[PDB]
């Protein structure tokens, strides 16, 4: 129904501008207020400001003037937001969502675009292979597992077998350290379908376009 | 401006019982607070809107409560998948601010952490490098000790403990203990060992494997 | 023989109440609320009689006195002081002409208000009409709604599509034709102005008792019902909030300056008129003092009536009430007030007291306006006039009827607008200086002060002579300046008025005050000799 399509992370180096889209579909789109909120985090939500469609009537918050720049496009019904001047503190998660003139809520978000204003050079993931042992005892079920080392910024996805299955798939929050992030990721199938069958982790990375696809193998 | 103040950033509940989350305002508000629920890793949803009033799609047992400044919301049967951010929104001046946020953590019996070794595998050897691996799996409370042995000698150099947030099936945690060592040195040591001290009982688990194929 | 001296008034209390009635009118009951709680709240209340001590009072005062001592109207009382500024006494005259093509037309609306409010069900309240669109959404009506950009209520549906009709036109270039019923309800007014002035100061004098009193009952009905309503206090807070960040603005004192100009209203020939017809040994101080202080008075409690109603309407919408009080125009009134109104028990009643008061609000000035106005015109050709009263004052109303047809039209919104921001302001400002200055610089303020000393018995203080000597006339400055400095964008209506809307403005502005230049020109063209003995016979009043 309502659809908000953001676009996907952004790596930017500080001082530059990022524009991040909003394209919106389901429902009227002259009808609703089109907003940003900005999320940082591990912190609280934050309204930037909206934006009236049928004029780009804007109306930001004073946190963020001169911050945030909203402009519309009627021809495509696509929001957008700009930043300029950017720092550390512009590193986040950012949200653009419907909301009515009264009550003033919120109802349908986008996906959210996670932004990331650093000058490091973004790092292709090295995709090492996490293979039980061949020494262990093959019980009801084997947990596997495939590492994920040194790549910027955290935009990376760690699928496996094209999702199927994936009822028991543990995946672990990427540790930051000496500029590049460090995380894995495991799944307890059953004996039953190892090793007869192919089961292979793909390791993506959006920042750095770079799919790397390696097979379990004891 | 308006400053949303959520005294409890933290609060514990159990699946099926009655969890209410307070909210405070700065001025009077009347009826305009918005609830939103935000999932781990999603984008928030709207639940409460006009301190009482339910939005459409959100089932019964999410409530809402308050006229004033100070508002609740209230859920009565707690499903697992109610595991989430919680925040609250003023709608009537500008701008709308919103709350600090409340983790709703689930709290349940104890569970004993599957940990499971690995050995470096062959393509981070032909990189050059080694990483022994220790998972710990399904457990609960959060609080675990993971202990190091590359040969009997308590390692603690190069361990990275990675916890992982709260599940939403059967609220158990799960955190990785990663030991990130060089191919030299992993060429001249055979059987290593990871054991993790928890509080189901008292003697740690002691995984151990052998470098010689296994 | 024949006429020699001129007529004098009926009693004290007539001239102290149409004084009253002139300065008090719709702006001190909408605008002094509004530009006060946008405006640092209460602490507005330190300015606007700082600009008032220092601005208002000294030209209100200085102006009374002129008026009641030399017994002259707005143009021959120049022929006695600055014979070169005579072109003062016709400029304000044009002035008048533009404000009476709209002030009026306003009232009319009133009036159409009012006519309408007799039905036991208000046309406002639902949406089953002939007018209202597919957008229109009316309470009684279910819960749960949730506004939407095109959404509009039936009071703004009312307003906009119906009395005002502004949906027909498409801005300043497209505006035509005239309604015929506003034409009719404008003609109405201008009938019941015409009994109240053809007869000279009497009928205006006895129509006063009315219009000066009818609407501080009528605001006390609104207040003491509105302080009932349920959820007032947020309309008073925000009202009464002191903000004394704003006041570090260099805007709120300029807006507070020419707030207490206009609704003291000196330099328009109003109060030299009324002040004409008086009694010598009369005394002009306190009645002065008096007047102005009950106008501050009139607008502080017009604020809570206002105030009261707007917070009862922000507690039963969701608060902040500068969301409610968004719009600063007769939309606050016609519309705001208004639902806020259609949503009490006997809603008749408090409509047609509501529309009464704004009609009795806009009659005294109407009043005054034109009294100053016709003096003038009679004491500058006599016996060349005032052969009749009625004919002049007649074709001054009929004259104000056809000059009122361009905001009769469909479009005539815009064209108030326009008249009242860009037009008619900025002149009474700079007409107000000149005479200031020629009053205190050329007649001289000592002279001024001798004969006040001759009428009232005793000189003028030295905190009035040092208030017209320098601080009125930096006053008016102020406000010139800061207008011609940085003129507002205008906007109305989900309109934005075109960019050489100023161009029009000044257009109009322009062609009020080619008198006193040309007028100068005129006169110091006509005198023979030298420029020094030309500008000397010009600037010294008449020897005899
Ligand atoms: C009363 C008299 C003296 C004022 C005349 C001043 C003239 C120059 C001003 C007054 C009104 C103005 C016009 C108002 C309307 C329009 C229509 C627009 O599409 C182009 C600008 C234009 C054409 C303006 C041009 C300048 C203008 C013609
Ligand atoms: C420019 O508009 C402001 C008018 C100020 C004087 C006035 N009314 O204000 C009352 C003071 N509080 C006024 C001026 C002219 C007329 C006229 F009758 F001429 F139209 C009516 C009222
Ligand atoms: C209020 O309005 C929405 C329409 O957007 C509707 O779907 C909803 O069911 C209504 N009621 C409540 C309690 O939200
Ligand atoms: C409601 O208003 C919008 C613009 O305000 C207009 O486009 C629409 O046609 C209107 N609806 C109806 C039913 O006329
Ligand atoms: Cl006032
Ligand atoms: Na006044
Ligand atoms: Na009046």
């Amino acid at each position: 129904e309502v659809q908000l399509q953001q676009s996907g992370p952004e790596l930017v180096k500080p001082g530059a501008s990022v524009k991040i889209s909003c394209k919106a579909s389901g429902y009227t789109f002259t009808d609703y207020y089109m907003n940003w909120v900005k999320q940082s985090h591990g912190k609280s939500l934050e309204w930037i400001g909206n934006i009236n469609p049928n004029n780009g009537g804007t109306s930001y918050n004073q946190k963020f003037k001169g911050k945030a720049t909203l402009t519309v496009d009627k021809s495509s019904t696509t929001a957008y937001m700009e930043l300029r001047s950017l720092t550390s503190e512009d590193s986040a998660v950012y949200y653009c969502t419907r909301s009515p003139v009264r009550p003033y809520y919120f109802d349908y978000w986008g996906q959210g675009t996670t932004l990331t204003v650093s000058s490091a050079k973004t790092t292709p993931p090295s995709v090492y292979p996490l293979a039980p042992g061949c020494g262990d005892t093959t019980g009801s079920s084997v947990t596997l597992g495939c590492l994920v080392k040194g790549y910027f910024p955290e935009s990376v996805t760690v699928t496996w077998n094209s999702g199927s299955l994936s009822s028991s798939v543990h995946t672990f929050p990427a540790l930051l350290q000496s500029g590049l992030y460090t995380m894995s990721s495991s799944v307890t199938v059953p004996s039953s379908t190892w090793p007869s069958q192919t089961v292979t982790c793909s390791v993506a990375h959006p920042a750095s376009s770079t799919t790397v696809d390696k097979k379990l193998e004891p | 401006d308006i400053v949303m103040t959520q005294s409890h950033k933290f609060m514990s509940t159990s699946v099926g019982d009655r969890v209410s989350i307070t909210c405070k305002a700065s001025q009077d508000v009347s009826t305009a607070v918005a609830w939103y629920q935000q999932k781990p890793g999603q984008s928030p949803k709207l639940l409460i809107y006009s301190a009482s009033y339910r939005y459409t799609g959100v089932p019964d047992r999410f409530t809402g409560s308050g006229s004033g400044t100070d508002f609740t919301f209230t859920i009565s049967s707690v499903q697992a998948e109610d595991l989430a951010v919680y925040y609250c929104q003023q709608h009537y001046s500008i701008p709308r601010t919103f709350g600090g946020g409340t983790k709703l953590e689930i709290k349940r019996a104890d569970a004993a952490p599957t940990v499971s070794i690995f050995p470096p595998s062959s393509e981070q050897l032909t990189s050059g490098g080694a990483s022994v691996v220790c998972f710990l799996n399904n457990f609960y409370p959060k609080d675990i000790n993971v202990k190091w042995k590359i040969d009997g000698s308590e390692r603690q150099n190069g361990v990275l403990n990675s916890w992982t947030d709260q599940d939403s099936k059967d609220s158990t945690y799960s955190m990785s203990s990663t030991l990130t060592l060089t191919k030299d040195e992993y060429e001249r040591h055979n059987s290593y060992t990871c054991e993790a001290t928890h509080k189901t009982s008292t003697s740690p688990i002691v995984k151990s494997f052998n470098r010689n194929e296994c | 023989g024949s006429q020699g001296e001129r007529e004098t008034w009926g009693k004290k209390v007539d001239f102290l109440l149409s004084v009253i009635g002139y300065a008090v009118d719709l702006g001190n009951v909408w605008r002094f609320p509004y530009i006060c709680a946008q405006n640092g709240g209460g602490a507005f209340l330190l300015p606007y009689t700082i600009m008032a001590i220092f601005g208002g009072i000294p030209l209100f005062y200085m102006e009374l006195a002129l008026g009641q001592y030399h017994r002259n109207g707005c143009i021959s009382i120049w022929r006695k002081i600055c014979p070169i500024f005579k072109g003062i006494g016709y400029a304000i005259c044009i002035i008048a002409f533009y404000i009476a093509s709209y002030y009026n037309t306003i009232m009319a609306w009133a009036l159409y208000y009012l006519i309408s409010s007799f039905t036991d069900q208000l046309p406002w309240t639902s949406c089953k009409n002939s007018w209202n669109t597919g957008n229109c959404t009316n309470y009684f009506s279910e819960d749960n709604i949730t506004w939407t950009l095109h959404s509009t209520s039936p009071a703004e549906e009312f307003y906009t599509r119906h009395v005002l009709q502004i949906h027909r036109s498409k801005g300043l270039q497209d505006l035509g034709g005239i309604s015929w019923q506003l034409a009719l309800c404008i003609m109405l007014i201008f009938t019941v102005i015409y009994f109240s002035i053809w007869k000279g100061v009497k009928t205006s004098g006895k129509v006063v008792w009315v219009t000066a009193t009818f609407p501080y009952i009528a605001l006390s009905v609104l207040l003491v019902r509105g302080a009932t309503l349920p959820g007032a206090w947020r309309g008073v807070l925000f009202y009464l909030k002191p903000n004394w960040q704003k006041l570090l603005e260099t805007g709120v004192w300029i807006d507070a300056a020419a707030q207490i100009f206009f609704s003291l209203g000196p330099g328009f020939g109003v109060l030299l008129a009324f002040a004409s017809y008086n009694k010598f040994n009369n005394n002009c101080y306190q009645d002065a003092l008096v007047t102005s202080v009950v106008n501050c008075m009139t607008s502080f409690v017009s604020g809570f009536v206002i105030f009261t109603v707007l917070g009862y309407m922000a507690e039963m919408r969701n608060e902040d009430v500068s969301e409610v009080a968004k719009d600063a125009g007769p939309s606050l009134l016609f519309i705001t007030y208004a639902e806020a109104i259609a949503n009490m028990p006997a809603s008749t009643f408090f409509a047609i007291i509501f529309f009464l008061m704004l009609i009795t609000l806009g009659l005294d000035s109407s009043f005054a306006g034109l009294e100053g106005v016709i003096t003038a015109v009679l004491d500058e050709f006599p016996h060349v006039w005032a052969k009749r009263r009625e004919r002049f004052v007649l074709a001054v109303v009929i004259t104000c009827f056809f000059g009122s047809l361009v905001t009769l039209t469909f479009g005539g919104a815009y064209v108030v607008k326009l008249l009242e921001e860009y037009a008619t302001g900025p002149a009474v400002l700079t007409v107000a200086l000149i005479e200031a200055v020629a009053v205190s610089w050329f007649y001289g303020i000592t002279q001024f002060c001798r004969d006040v000393k001759e009428m009232l018995g005793f000189s003028p203080g030295w905190f009035w002579r040092i208030c017209w000597v320098a601080i009125s006339p930096l006053f008016l400055l102020f406000i010139i300046a800061s207008f011609l400095m940085s003129p507002p964008q205008l906007r109305l209506f989900q309109y934005n008025y075109p960019y050489w809307s100023i161009i029009l403005g000044y257009a109009i502005g322009t062609s009020s005050f080619i008198c006193i230049p040309t007028y100068i020109a005129y006169r110091l063209i006509i005198t023979p000799g030298t420029f020094k003995e030309r500008i000397i016979k010009s600037i010294t009043p008449e020897t005899p």
